[PDB]
RNA sequence: UUGGCACCUCGAUGUCGGCUCGUCGCAUCCUGGGGCUGUAGUCGGUCCCAAGGGUUGGGCUGUUCGCCCAUUAAAGCGGCACGCGAGCUGGGUUCAGAACGUCGUGAGACAGUUCGGUCCCUAUCCGUCGCGGGCGCAGGAAAUUUGAGAGGAGCUGUCCUUAGUACGAGAGGACCGGGAUGGACACACCGCUGGUGUACCAGUUGUUCCGCCAGGAGCAUCGCUGGGUAGCUAUGUGUGGCAGGGAUAAACGCUGAAAGCAUCUAAGCGUGAAGCCCCCCUCAAGAUGAGAUUUCCCAUUUCUUCGGAAAGUAAGAUCCCUGAAAGAUGAUCAGGUAGAUAGGUUUGGAGUGGAAGUGUAGCGAUACAUGGAGCGGACAAAUACUAAUCGAUCGAGGACUUAACC
């Protein structure tokens, strides 16, 4: 449950280490956004020598929130942090390695490029 | 078009064999009778009116057992009329049996909303708070009641008020579960009511 | 905040058409042969009505 | 309530075995993509376990490389192929939210 | 529950006040909610009574007031309204399954109009 | 809008911007329909019809405005005392302090700057939102209702497929239709996920008390901390908009004369919008035009000039009492021994998490056992133990005329 300021840890090689989301696309006026959602966000610390640099504005998929998601099984998924993936036009990531958990939904919004490079997909 | 009237009795969920888990509300409709047919002769409209539970003796008037009677049963907690529906089906005291419904049947649940009391306009209507510090003293307040030139305040400025116990129709929720040896349809999704609310379960109108 | 215009007595009596007492609801008792209110004990008596307190 | 006890009686999984908060579970847990159906094993720390009859829920967490993740399943879920209780923990309280603001050494549940 | 124009502190030393009170008098004059909040906590103590245990008399012992109710001479011992509670009161209800109080309305009081009731055991 | 005028208000019409709440116009920003196009296609342009709904989060500026970032189907323009200060703010403006630049001999001044700088009012009437009482509605009642009329709702994206088809030299690339899945908004509800949960469970500090120990109680924000039931709840869940019909707008036509032809028009047909009227939801017979159906009670007594009056009643309702699913109060609904209405009691349940006492081990802090124990507001069922005793009060006897049939 991602809005527009909120920082997320990024999950990947891309230089970027930590992002703050400028908007949440896909609707007028919406306002939050779960795993599987697309936002625009400004990296704000990155690691030095990279490809992605602090102070760009990128399109990241949100991989894992504190809030989590509801199967339709009626089980749910929470994790500990907010982390997002940086992606291109086409929900391909910039990075090479994806790092910590991932969540399910990814294989269900057309994120399958992640899904394939997360160590455990929960 | 079907109709029965029964009472919410709670909610739960159930396992469909899909394997998923849904909401259900369970409607009891026990002791459903036909009391009167309606006829564009007599009344002006096509309607079936039904009764809903027996009620002790001691707890009707003659008037109501006068109307029973014409059924041969017992008086009635509830009586409701259902038009939209084929008069040749249903006879004066026949039972309304929940079988009248299927699974993957798709109905209207009206029934009245549980009462909040006295409301003011964040809760009644949805409105904005104004800010809560800055210096505001401006809170849970509802806005300028108009412009000066009409000096008068239009009709449908909301302000605070009674705010439930309003009839509320639910429309297409699913029927999950048919019990008949209990009485019981299960409904996915919630109806309107607090627990024992009546709530008139007829065949979805779309 | 201020009345415009002082109110008149008939609107002033009209106001107050509501403003009254409703009679006690009470009854002659079997022992006491006296009033008293209903589902209340009865002090001429001394008791609750005939029921011995 | 007692006629939704009766409705829901039926739906209740006997299979369940008997777990509190503290206990480390393994959750053979169903996953139903498209057709194909595959097994997923989910081992953690019994966390909470909440509600009556058939929604009762209970909260497995595991620190998976890194990160804590929790996972809520219902009790009576048939997308729980088995329950296994690996160990008995020695806790003293039903819910362990305090497991959420430390890391390692100081989490390892006292086995009895 | 009744809120009885008192905080939770007040509230609950107004309850255990009027409690003994019924306990050591079988029969007091107070306002109508306050006579209806009062049966409640009595009828619960009178049940710990009959329960007649240490675990038992130590619930009582933690609501029921330290109040001297007579002094009897054996050497005169005092007997405190706890005694008189195990040793008097709830025996006096051995075969009576619950129902150990009756309101009596009685009429309002001059200086506040309050409803006023004789609250008594039995 | 910039102005002109000085007609209302100087025994006060007291304020720019923002906030809250909107409502209206259409000169339409989006979405719908169409004509023309420098309309091949795509993407556009322009005009006509169209006001149903929709029409954003930030950075900078006191700033309206503007510029910028990032979105969106779109980020419309206006009116309403530049809408809205007895609704809010008080940043700007607008007072006494002070300083800078500037002008002045000076006191001072400047619609140059700068820092600081009191926001009053218990709602009478109308109005608005809710909620009762009264009477009316040609007998009195209890239910069930029709719907004159009113309110609400009315939005829209992307993807896949048709199809790399139609079109085109290529580049590129559809209409129409079919499917899936969203955003915003709305209604309901608490099973789920969470929130709260001050009479639920546990841990724990200080100090006071319960004579002492053990076990408890008071106070310290509910002392603090970890949980949490009922209820109430959103960030949670379910559902909705739709489709459809009728008549139309702009527009396209058909048939067709005036005017032997032509002509959408004069007669006459048809097609045709998110709009209009239905459809959907809610209120609704004070709809005084007071409607309908079913059922109940019956035509009493006394005097009275006929008129009518008075009195006890019927069906029925109330007072009073127990209450909650209801609630500011009235009201509503569940009950009043023809009894489960509340409390208690018994058995459960959630919740907490292993009571006290005793024993065992240990030097001890403590641990283990007895024993998922003890406790357990509001939840469930049973139970007449306590209280809903007893009473009382109100409430018909049905006008006349005419017509068809009694
Ligand atoms: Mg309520
Ligand atoms: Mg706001
Ligand atoms: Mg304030
Ligand atoms: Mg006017
Ligand atoms: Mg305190
Ligand atoms: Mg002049
Ligand atoms: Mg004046
Ligand atoms: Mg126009
Ligand atoms: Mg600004
Ligand atoms: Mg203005
Ligand atoms: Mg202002
Ligand atoms: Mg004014
Ligand atoms: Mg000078
Ligand atoms: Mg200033
Ligand atoms: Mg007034
Ligand atoms: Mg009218
Ligand atoms: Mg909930
Ligand atoms: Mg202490
Ligand atoms: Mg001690
Ligand atoms: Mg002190
Ligand atoms: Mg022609
Ligand atoms: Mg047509
Ligand atoms: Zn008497």
């Amino acid at each position: 449950m991602i809005q527009q300021e909120s920082r997320m840890k990024v999950a990947d090689n891309s230089g970027a280490r930590e992002v703050l989301t400028i908007k949440v696309l896909g609707g007028s006026g919406r306002k939050t956004a779960n795993i599987g959602d697309v936002v625009v966000c400004t990296v704000k610390q990155a690691t030095p020598g990279g490809v992605v640099k602090k102070g760009e504005v990128v399109k990241a998929v949100i991989v894992r929130t504190k809030s989590g998601a509801r199967r339709q099984d009626g089980s749910y998924i929470k994790f500990d942090e907010n982390a997002c993936v940086i992606i291109r036009d086409d929900k391909s990531p910039r990075g090479t390695r994806i790092f910590g958990p991932v969540a399910r939904e990814l294989r269900e919004n057309n994120f399958m490029k992640i899904v394939s490079l997360a160590p455990e997909v929960l | 078009t079907k109709g029965i009237l029964g009472r919410k009795v709670g909610m739960t969920q159930v396992f469909t064999e899909n394997g998923e888990l849904i909401p259900v509300t369970v409607i009891e409709a026990a002791q459903n009778v036909v009391l009167q047919k309606k006829t564009v002769e007599t009344d002006g409209y096509e309607a079936v009116q039904i009764g809903f539970e027996d009620k002790r003796a001691i707890l009707s008037n003659k008037p109501e057992q006068g109307h029973v009677a014409k059924a041969n049963t017992t008086p009635k907690r509830f009586i409701r009329e259902f038009r939209d529906v084929n008069l040749d089906e249903y006879e004066i005291g026949a039972e309304v049996k929940v079988d009248v419904f299927a699974e993957g049947d798709i109905i209207d649940a009206t029934g009245v909303s549980k009462g909040k009391g006295f409301q003011g306009v964040i809760k009644r209507h949805g409105q904005s708070r104004g800010p809560m510090a800055h210096g505001s003293r401006y809170h849970r307040r509802p806005g300028s009641m108009g412009p000066v030139a009409p000096n008068r305040v239009f009709k449908n400025k909301l302000l605070p008020g009674r705010m439930g116990g309003e009839q509320i129709t639910i429309q297409n929720l699913e029927i999950v579960k048919v019990d008949v040896e209990k009485n019981v349809l299960l409904v996915k999704g919630n109806v309107p009511g607090a627990k024992k609310a009546l709530v008139q379960i007829k065949t979805a109108t779309k | 905040a201020v009345p415009f215009r002082r109110t008149s007595k008939a609107k002033k009596r009209k106001r107050r058409t509501h403003v009254k007492l409703q009679l006690p609801g009470m009854n002659e008792c079997s022992n006491c042969g006296e009033y008293r209110l209903s589902h209340h004990v009865c002090p001429e008596c001394g008791q609750y009505d005939g029921k011995d307190v | 309530n007692k006629l939704i006890d009766e409705i829901t009686k039926s739906q209740l999984n006997p299979d369940v075995p008997n777990f509190r908060p503290g206990d480390t579970v393994r959750v053979h847990a169903k996953v139903v993509e498209g057709t194909r159906e595959r097994i997923q094993l989910f081992e953690g720390v019994v966390i909470k376990r909440r509600g009556a009859g058939i929604s009762e829920t209970f909260t497995v967490r595991k620190i998976s490389n890194s990160v804590g993740v929790e996972r809520t399943f219902p009790v009576h879920t048939p997308r729980i192929a088995k329950l296994e209780v690996i160990r008995r923990g020695k806790v003293r309280r039903a819910k362990l939210y305090y497991l959420r603001n430390l890391r390692g050494k100081a989490a390892r549940i006292k086995e009895i | 529950y009744r809120k009885l124009g008192r905080t939770s502190s007040q509230r609950k030393a107004l309850l255990r006040d009027l409690a003994t009170d019924l306990i050591v008098f079988e029969r007091i004059e107070t306002t109508e909610a306050r006579a209806k909040e009062i049966r409640k906590v009595v009828e619960k103590l009178i049940t710990s009574g009959k329960k007649g245990d240490l675990h038992a008399r130590r619930q009582a012992a933690a609501f029921i007031r330290h109040e001297v109710v007579e002094v009897v001479q054996v050497k005169n011992r005092p007997v405190y309204a706890l005694q008189k509670l195990f040793d008097d009161v709830a025996p006096r209800y051995a075969e009576r399954q619950g129902g150990y109080t009756r309101i009596l309305k009685k009429g309002p009081r001059r200086g506040d109009g309050a409803p006023m009731v004789i609250i008594e055991l039995v």
